[PDB]
RNA sequence: CGCCUCCUAAAAGGUAACGGAGGCGCCCAAAGGUCCCCUCAGGCGGGACGGAAAUCCGCCGGAGAGCGCAAGGGUAGAAGG
RNA sequence: GGCGACACACGUGCUACAAUGCCCACUACAAAGCGAUGCCACCCGGCAACGGGGAGCUAAUCGCAAAAAGGUGGGCCCAGUUCGGAUUGGGGUCUGCAACCCGACCCCAUGAAGCCGGAAUCGCUAGUAAUCGCGGAUCAGCCAUGCCGCGGUGAAUACG
RNA sequence: CGCGGGGUGGAGCAGCCCGGUAGCUCGUCGGGCUCAUAACCCGAAGGUCGUCGGUUCAAAUCCGGCCCCCGCAACCA
RNA sequence: GCCCGGAUAGCUCAGUCGGUAGAGCAGGGGAUUGAAAAUCCCCGUGUCCUUGGUUCGAUUCCGAGUCCGGGCACCA
């Protein structure tokens, strides 16, 4: 379908844009305007032309979902290695921003160990 | 992060230091208080004992870590689990 | 909801303006 | 038999080419495709969705051929599979079925391999002998996402007359298999 | 070949995303791709297709060498 | 305590001991008959999941595999599939 | 530098897990305070934060400042969602001498748990609960969901 | 060492016969209730099931050897 | 070997002399309770072991078989 997986045809191409991880509300409501395409209209609702033209149109603007998640993981990866603080949140796992290590990191640190 | 219509802050007499170096080759490992600025360009290939809050811990500056602050590579806590 | 920055309503929570929030 | 415009280009283009880089003495001295080996280690079915004739569903709509089943060689423990067990689709891609599957793959396939950094340029038997695996089937034109269920990737055998993965490669490479080093 | 069991080929017109089509022999007459040989970065330089910078670090000393040295 | 295999057991057979080892008290309606077809173990290397070992492929293998169950004998120029 | 750690455990809060909802746009309706190196109208640039200008205000008259929920229309159509925003990558604005530990805010992307929560347990009897938003103190900045207040809507129930 | 039996999470025990998955009580930890503790409640975690070899695709679960323990017997003089 | 007994809700068992598969036990939930509880309210779930035949229909009735349990013997 798209640069690396599909739009629910059900849902209008809005929400089923920023589905493409690398893409969310803001580029979904933008490609459409580039590309000019009516965003009510559902992913069954869309034309060959409409988006052939979002397609490659939008796979030439940002990498969405193989590539962007290279650099990430490569972000990091490169904190990692210079062995900067914020590396060592990543490789300790632990909240990189600042966050309050003593409680309330599940999201950084899933289970509870007790 | 520092706004960039200022300037990228650098303790000067660290930088003027480095800068000094740079005339005399990278030689005399400078030990620096200054955790607080960011590496210039001119730092890569110099070393620092930078200061950690007891101690000045020697950090090799390469291009990985121009555009960072000095403290980021001097981790002023030591952690090493529980038991 | 009202901790999303990218909602207007998060900046209003939040009391701020962004673009998604103008003034 | 039918025409198949890639082994055209494999006469037309590989055969003189080999015939250049090489200069072998005998025609039938340059490689060729013996066949396209499709194995799927699926061991799945081995106790459950036992007819999964789904797999050789897709597998036939691929390659236009039915495959085979590889049934369980031997009872294993740490593997929940006793012998005489469906554990796996395997089907010999031949000359026709064989020069057709390789077109598609190299122009539709490879190019709908997600972050396609190329094929490896080192999994090579030794015996001018090239293998590969897939991490899904929904790759190919024939397979809608729709009508697949659940990715089951797979591995495929590339056999060739040459000797050396040298001049296999050489072969394949004449052949554009596009190599991710 | 088992005559009867194996799904018979046709000729199979193959669209590219760029359109491009590859006539071949498939099951089905007309198939769509997203992509070509003829489209995919692989083939094409790789064209970067968003970012062509290729490891903007280190720098990229934008906003840099300001210092009053 | 009956029968099977081995050593005891001395290159025929047989050959004792409360000698050294183990098995059997069934199973297969196909594990039988015939015709036809195939050849293993194992190792390497390559191969998505997938491993040490699933299935695949190529490479080397005389039998070291298998042959319903103890051992032995027999055995792929098949009794094995 | 630490008071910000962090396998853990508890208290107190906020946001939620959705359609009596969420998002967008327009349209309303307050109170109470604050403000001369401060409110900054308004204008421009900027996606925005904000920056460049710039009047008035020296305070019922200038501004902060829009109240928000509410109402209209639109979308979403039960979906881990246009719910959820946690985390994280990156790019920025501002303050500050300096935002690495250790600030906030903007933008892009990321989109965590969470489907109303065991044992247990809290507050509230009226403009109260509940819900919505607004100001001030400290303060350059803000780690404020806190605190003190201010107002909008606005309940059920009390046999005993 | 003769014969029978047994040796499962921290404790006691169960699953063994029939090899496919080991459960109960107590106990541990966390929380709750209490002014605190006990009791009680919610919740969770927690087992080469003696050793070593063979059987098996696979062994606590089959077989053998070993160790420990227990029991019975160790006589006719 | 002979005789007879049942195969029913997760269980126990009802079961038509053929119109319906049900009682309670277990399960869950609701109220319930300080815990324990009990209680209470409501849902739980079946080829009526299989085959057949009959009659409009058969859980029923029945022929067979299996399991199933017991007994009653006999053992060269
Ligand atoms: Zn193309």
């Amino acid at each position: 379908r798209i640069a690396g997986v599909e739009i629910p045809r059900n849902k209008r191409v809005d929400v089923a844009l920023t589905y493409i991880y690398g893409i969310g509300k803001a580029r979904a409501k933008e490609a459409l305007e580039k590309t000019g395409i009516n965003p009510a209209t559902r992913v069954k609702d869309l034309t060959e032309a409409e988006v052939v033209r979002l397609r490659e149109y939008v796979e030439n603007t940002w990498k969405l979902e193989g590539e962007l998640r290279a650099e990430v993981a490569a972000n990091i990866k490169r904190l990692m290695d210079i062995g900067c603080y914020r590396g060592l949140r990543h490789r300790r796992g632990l909240p990189v921003r600042g966050q309050r290590t003593r409680t309330n990191a599940r999201t950084r640190k899933g289970p509870r160990k007790t | 992060p520092r706004s960039l219509k200022k300037g990228v802050f650098v303790d000067d007499h660290l930088l003027e230091k480095v800068l000094e170096l740079n005339a005399k080759g990278e030689k005399r490992l400078i030990k620096t208080w200054s955790r607080r600025s960011t590496i210039v360009p001119e730092m890569v290939g110099h070393t620092i004992a930078v200061y950690n809050g007891k101690q000045h811990v020697p950090v090799y500056i390469t291009e990985n870590m121009v555009g960072h602050k000095l403290g980021e590579f001097a981790p002023t806590r030591t952690y090493r689990g529980h038991g | 909801g009202k901790g999303d920055r990218r909602t207007r309503r998060g900046k209003i929570w939040r009391g701020t303006y962004g673009k998604y929030r103008p003034r | 038999p039918l025409d198949v415009a890639l082994k055209r280009k494999y006469y037309e283009e590989v055969r003189p080419e080999l015939i250049r880089r090489f200069g072998y003495q005998n025609v039938w001295e340059v490689p060729r495709l013996e066949k396209v080996v499709i194995n799927q280690g699926l061991g799945e079915a081995k106790e459950d969705a036992r007819i999964l004739e789904k797999a050789a569903q897709e597998l036939a709509l691929i390659t236009g051929q039915k495959p085979a089943v590889t049934r369980a060689k031997k009872s294993i423990s740490n593997f929940k599979l006793r012998k005489g067990m469906p554990i796996g689709l395997r089907v010999t891609l031949r000359r026709d079925r064989m020069w057709i599957f390789l077109e598609k793959l190299l122009n539709v396939a490879l190019p709908r391999i997600r972050d396609f950094r190329g094929l490896n340029p080192n999994s090579f038997d030794g015996r001018g002998n090239y293998n590969l695996g897939l991490r899904e089937q929904l790759i190919f034109p024939e397979i809608t996402y729709d009508m697949v269920d659940a990715l089951r990737g797979m591995d495929i055998a590339v056999v060739t007359t040459a000797e050396t993965d040298e001049e296999a490669r050489a072969l394949l490479e004449l052949l554009g298999f596009p190599f991710r080093k | 070949m088992k005559e009867g069991i194996h799904p018979k080929l046709v000729p199979a017109r193959i669209i590219c995303g760029c359109g491009n089509v590859i006539e071949t022999y498939s099951t089905k007459p007309e198939i769509y791709v997203e992509v070509c040989s003829k489209c995919h970065p692989f083939y094409t330089g790789q064209q970067r297709f968003v970012d062509t910078e290729g490891r903007v670090e280190r720098f990229q000393r934008r906003y840099g060498d300001s210092y009053r040295k």
